């Protein structure tokens, strides 16, 4: 029933003196940036998680660009199994 | 062990 | 705006002579897959690129972590500002 959450802090947001927490799996997530806020006090809060992104080949290098780049740099995986 | 909520 | 792509092989796959090539920005995508697929002759190839996500409140904590979790265990990062891109 339980699933462990750690809270990681990026960019400049304040470290929390509670990192993780066990949660039921029931509860929407919601629940979760509530209780961020409620500890933050911060009026700004983006919350995000990693994720994997298959483009359409027929998407243009620059659109994938502007979306996914930096520096005039892509950075793209590519793997032969999964 | 920590418990949210 | 010319564009370097970096391919970096996970989950095991074989290696690039030449990790790297330039690109045009007006180039379709299918451009880089073709060229992998000219350097590993690989019948098999995945090709995608790792962004961030921003799931919505009414989602199940456990369709979550089935999705974006791993050994028991979700990672959820914050911030309160963001640089711009």
């Amino acid at each position: 029933q339980k699933i462990v959450v750690h809270l990681r802090a990026t960019g400049g947001a304040p470290i929390l003196k509670q990192s993780k927490f066990k949660v039921s799996g029931s509860d929407k997530f919601a629940n979760v940036i509530d209780f961020l806020r409620r500890q933050l006090h911060s009026d700004s809060l983006f919350v995000y998680v990693n994720s994997a992104f298959s483009p359409n080949p027929d998407e243009s290098v620059i659109d994938l660009y502007n979306n996914f780049g930096f520096d005039g740099k892509l950075v793209v995986n590519y793997a032969c199994s999964m | 062990i920590p418990d949210m909520e």
